[PDB]
RNA sequence: CCCGCAGAAGAAGCACCGGCUAACUCCGUGCCAGCAGCCGCGGUAAUACGGAGGGUGCAAGCGUUAAUCGGAAUUACUGGGCGUAAAGCGCACGCAGGCGGUUUGUUAAGUCAGAUGUGAAAUCCCCGGGCUCAACCUGGGAACUGCAUCUGAUACUGGCAA
RNA sequence: GGUAGCUAAUACCGCAUAACGUCGCAAGACCAAAGAGGGGGACCUUCGGGCCUCUUGCCAUCGGAUGUGCCCAGAUGGGAUUAGCUAGUAGGUGGGGUAACGGCUCACCUAGGCGACGAUCCCUAGCUGGUCUGAGAGGAUGACCAGCCACACUGGAACUGAGACACGGUCCAGACUCCUACGGGAGGCAGCAGUGGGGAAUAUUGCACAAUGGGCGCAAGCCUGAUGCAGCCAUGCCGCGUG
């Protein structure tokens, strides 16, 4: 068909790409810091969560996770991490 | 948005309006939240024909509702008194 | 307040469930009749306090599981 | 619509002066009343109750000159409305305009009074009226606008008018072929040879 | 939507005519030709078949069919029936249901009062307005015969105790 | 379709800032963004613009309204010549996934849940405000006009987006057609008109964006078979004429 649909259908790819790789990245690190707490290391797992936070808020203040779900995983990893201890 | 739009259910070349507010959405004479007032343009020569009730209509206006151009003329021409 | 209802066990004990029926009279919309009328549902308890045959009252709450939303508050008389 | 036929057929076979002919000799060489026409007329019929009712029907259909489906329109508002069925509806079907414009004597009989009604001739507050359907309202001014003056026809309706009785609950009024209407008529000033309840009872059927 | 032009001009059809259901007489046909919704009508006189004339019913429409409801009290609650017609099991004995003698208190679950929220606007209805008249559009009421909550009523059933 | 070299922006990404925001019994850690345009006497100007104003826009909070996404209780066709159905089936414990509780999914432990006051299994049908009929109760029915669902050649999946599993948006499988240098590719009128075909049988390959509305744009404006009017059809309800 001949419509304007074309360019909406490029940039709907582009950001296909662009968000596959934020979501790699997302996930690349939550299955490091979830490594570091089979690891049982208390102080490691803390310094893997530090560097770890900024970047899970920044996607979220981006509006690509709808800013709860950042919510859910520090509460959760938090009290997972503290017991542990 | 919430507007306040025009519908008609009046026969062929006969119009008879009837103002409403709802939603932009929806259709001309379709779903709606609640009747307002009326105008009829062919009118006769007898004076009712225009009316409205002022306090509905600016609570609307307070809640965030917009205005379309006919009501606005429509309202300027009787305002509260005109 | 908080509305309620009263009902009955005849019901298996569960790992912290039980199950009530409910009784009222209605109008039959056709001969005039009174007909008993029977309806069951799934409650959330505590303690599993109460037992087989006994009376107890009920209420609604946050859907806890499937087919399991009402929980109780209070019991009055005791067993059998 | 309209009968277009030959009327005192209907007069001979109702058995009854049905008012619809309304010359100047009102006489039996013009009738021949009490006949009921046909190949062998002459036999009495033997009327059932049905019959009866049927007639009925007939006899006031015809005097007032209208069709089917109108008159079953008429009976069901006159239903409608509040009151005694067949005096309401008597009082109703008195209301036609053309009925009204005989009464006051501008016609001979109710078809050329409709004939007159058609082309443009009667007037009401200043506004012409076309149709014989309308219904007066109480307190209305009947008239004769200026194309159609002058013409003798009116003035021999009003000669010949004074033979009738001039009913009451109207004013006859032409002083200046102009009229006015004051009220709803009633049982009394018309005539009694009607019976109301008999179409109510055929209706009910 | 108004004014003007000699101008009767340019304009009526369709069913039925034994009872049910408004209206009949002649000619030809003579168990052949045929109708019809039930009764059935026809072998020499058809008020029923074919034609003619009259009559009857509605009319810019009228008849035929298909489909839905009441006449149907012919699914019967308001409202039928079971000796002889279509109909009482071959008899008993007893769970689950239904229904209960008669007092005194308690209980408000039935039930009944009053209020509140809610039953979208068209239509159905009543007063009026408008299009020359209605059809059609429309201003205000009316009911949507329930549902839920709260406050009261305690004669009858219901749960309690004696 | 691929390769090489050039260029902006409200496109894109680091830093600076950080609280009634997020996580937290507690300190504490961490998070974001944008220019254009209308003028201008005085001032700087390396005469472009800075600079003085005014309109809109961008990013965070807390709130108003308006839609959408969930739960429960009661009603919502016919068949006992359909009597036993159901292991993620019913709960409990812990993790993972959604905007959210949840057998929404996982590993473990219990022995259950539904049913004669119709479960499972068959045939049949979109549902209401209503329509027709009868006095009432009822009995059939869901034509147009409104409200809500489920559906876009037939099967399945998701990206994108505030909001689809998307009617004229993608990817496969299937079967139809149409172009191919034969190696491959395109396509879904059940949108308003219309043809072929089923039938007792239902319309014209029409006008206008002036009225209202919808979507863009500060506006002027641009589209709009939504709509408002047309042409046909005794299909119904009307009113009239044939003296």
């Amino acid at each position: 068909n001949i419509k304007s649909a074309k360019k909406r259908a490029i940039q709907s790819e582009k950001a296909r790409k662009h968000n596959a790789s934020r979501r790699s990245m997302m996930r690349t690190f939550i299955k490091k810091v979830y490594a570091a707490i089979e690891a049982g290391d208390k102080a490691a797992a803390q310094k893997a969560f530090n560097e770890m936070q900024p970047i899970v808020d920044r996607q979220a203040a981006k509006g690509l996770i709808h800013k709860n779900k950042a919510a859910r995983h520090k509460a959760n990893l938090t009290a997972q991490i503290n017991k542990l201890a | 948005m919430v507007t306040i739009r025009l519908a008609r259910h009046g026969a062929k070349k006969r119009p008879f309006y009837q103002v409403v507010v709802a939603d932009s959405r929806n259709a001309r004479n379709g779903r709606f939240i609640e009747r307002v007032g009326f105008f009829n343009p062919i009118a006769s020569e007898k004076e009712e024909g225009t009316r409205l009730d002022l306090d509905r209509i600016a609570h609307w206006v307070g809640q965030g509702a917009t205005i379309s151009d006919r009501v606005a003329a429509l309202i300027k021409e009787v305002n509260k008194a005109a | 307040k908080i509305r309620t209802l009263q009902g009955r066990v005849v019901s298996d004990k569960m790992e912290k469930s039980i199950v009530v029926a409910i009784e009222r009279f209605v109008k039959h919309p056709i001969y005039g009749k009174f007909i008993k009328r029977t309806t069951k549902l799934h409650v959330h308890d505590e303690n599993n306090e109460c037992g087989i045959g006994d009376v107890v009252e009920i209420r609604e709450c946050r859907p806890l599981s499937k087919t399991k939303s009402w929980t109780l508050v209070r019991v009055v008389e005791k067993a059998v | 619509a309209r009968y277009l036929g030959p009327k005192l057929k209907l007069s001979r076979r109702e058995g009854t002066d049905l008012f619809l002919k309304s010359g100047v000799r009102a006489i039996d060489t013009k009738c021949k009343i009490e006949q009921a026409p046909g190949q062998h007329g002459a036999r009495k019929p033997r009327l059932s109750d049905y019959g009866v009712q049927l007639r009925e029907k007939q006899k006031v259909r015809r005097i007032y000159g209208v069709l089917e489906r109108q008159f079953r329109n008429y009976y069901k508002e006159a239903a409608r409305l509040k009151g005694n069925t067949g005096e309401n509806l008597l009082a109703l079907l008195e209301g036609r305009l053309d009925n009204v414009v005989y009464r006051m004597g501008f016609g001979a009989t109710r078809a050329e009074a409709r004939q007159l009604v058609s082309h443009k001739a009667i007037m009401v507050n200043g506004r012409v009226v076309n149709i014989a359907s309308y219904q007066v309202s109480p307190n209305d001014v009947v008239s004769i606008r200026e194309k159609a003056k002058k013409q003798s026809r009116v003035k021999a309706a009003l000669e010949l008018a004074e033979q009738r009785e001039k009913p009451t609950w109207l004013e006859v009024d032409a002083g200046k072929m102009e009229g006015t209407f004051k009220r709803k008529p009633e049982r009394s000033d018309l005539s009694a040879d009607i019976n109301e309840h008999l179409i109510v009872e055929l209706y009910s059927k």
